[PDB]
């Protein structure tokens, strides 16, 4: 079945270079025109590059012409996008697309590129507890402040994934060179501090894991 | 080269109602227009090509129409799973998308559940103090969060973050964080966040004092 799987995304400094890959399976790859499409953070979709089935024709919009090179190795069922002189505006999720047709029909799931001078930094993780029995009745809200990491993403879970229903993890917000994110969980108050509640935070780019436990009084 | 202006950037609609998105080309595109549905965590889903041909497996609730420069796209009997962002795509000459339309559902008004949180010991030892305030499961999306330190309104040091529409109950949530240094955090007593929302005449006020524990 038609499958497109991107790889190689990451963090790159302004002016730098990176090469994305897209692996195909489930069809005669060498029969098909192929494209790259990116989704900008403002949720715009942009045709990045096009390559004909045999690799002899190629198209780029002016935004990336002279900086981006699309190529393909038909023996290895792989499509490539070589980027250089990367700018801040190139930050996006890059999608592989198959183009048997003028319009797109089949897509991959994307690989992410962050173009930024900010350095990799693990997050600090702080517990959020009510305390003083200040506001406590039937349900209680607890949280988890994830501060000062770069780049995105982190993954937050609660009780190693056992508590999944009453959870809001909020989108990260960048505060010059560092992200902060928070996460709330609501549980019955008769179960806390009765049982334990702990948030778990993994930051892939720094390979850190931190489990913080929420302890009765934060006052 | 060829511009698509997609005409509502955002919209809310009731279940069972109809939604229409217009997409307008800079020049005639000869009915070469396709429509995409994009959900978080997936690639775009082709809905319609050639202005109005349903892709196979696409609900007949989705329709398109138009000619020349002006084009329409409609969802007829809205269901909860149509929440997404939608894009038109001309393919007459080269390819370009409309800027997109973010679709969310209407529900009965809900008031926010507000919770305030003092800085942790861990963070205070580090030299920092964040006060966090959650405004959870409210509707509609529009909400205001105000911070006061000893009764004086404070705008610096505040980071707001807001969710997309919750798939389970159609509510929204929002998080506000006021970050100070430790020395500045110790110069004041009361820390309050106020949630103003159309579900209540007076704002919901939650507050913390460094006044016991």
């Amino acid at each position: 079945e038609v499958q497109l799987v991107e790889s190689g995304g990451g963090l790159v400094k302004p002016g730098g270079s990176l090469k994305l890959s897209c692996t195909a399976s489930g069809f005669a790859f060498s029969d098909y025109d192929m494209s790259w499409v990116r989704q900008t953070p403002e949720k715009r979709l942009e045709w990045v590059a096009f390559i004909s089935n045999g690799g002899y024709s190629t198209y780029y919009p002016d935004t990336v012409k002279g900086r981006f090179t699309i190529s393909r190795d038909n023996a290895e069922n792989t499509l490539y996008l070589q980027m250089s002189s990367l700018k801040s505006e190139d930050t996006a999720i890059y999608y592989c697309a198959r183009q048997g047709l003028r319009y797109f029909d089949y897509w991959g799931l994307g690989t992410t590129l962050t173009v930024s001078s900010a350095k990799t930094t693990p997050p600090s993780v702080y517990p959020l507890a009510p305390g003083s029995a200040a506001q406590t009745n039937s349900m209680v809200t607890l949280g988890c402040l994830v501060k000062g990491y770069f780049p995105e993403p982190v993954t937050v879970t609660w009780n190693s994934g056992s508590l999944s229903s009453g959870v809001h993890t909020f989108p990260a917000v960048l505060q010059s060179d560092l992200y902060t994110l928070s996460s709330s969980v609501t549980v019955p108050s008769s179960t806390w501090p009765s049982e334990t509640v702990t948030c778990n935070v993994a930051h892939p780019a720094s390979s850190t894991k931190v489990d913080k436990k929420i302890v009765p009084r934060d006052c | 080269d060829i511009q698509m202006t997609q005409s509502p950037s955002s919209l809310s609609a009731s279940l069972g109602g109809r939604v229409t998105i217009t997409c307008k080309a800079s020049q005639d595109i000869n009915k070469y227009l396709a429509w995409y549905q994009h959900k978080p965590g997936k690639g775009p889903r082709l809905l319609i090509h050639y202005t109005s041909t349903l892709q196979p497996g696409i609900p007949s609730r989705f329709s398109g129409s138009g000619s020349g420069r002006d084009y329409s796209f409609s969802i007829s009997n809205l269901e909860p799973e149509d929440v997404a962002t939608y894009y038109c795509l001309q393919y007459d000459s080269l390819l370009s998308f409309g800027a997109g339309t973010k679709l969310e559902l209407k529900r009965a008004d809900a008031a926010p559940t507000v919770s305030i949180f003092p800085p942790s010991s861990e963070q205070l030892t580090s030299g920092g103090a964040s006060v966090v305030c959650f405004l959870n499961n409210f509707y509609p999306k529009d909400i205001n969060v105000k911070w006061k330190i000893d009764g004086s309104e404070r705008q610096n040091g505040v980071l707001n973050s807001w969710t997309d529409q919750d798939s389970k109950d159609s509510t929204y949530s929002m998080s506000s964080t006021l970050t100070l240094t430790k020395d500045e955090y110790e110069r004041h007593n009361s820390y309050t966040c106020e949630a103003t929302h159309k579900t209540s005449t007076s704002p919901i006020v939650k507050s913390f004092n460094r006044n016991e524990c």
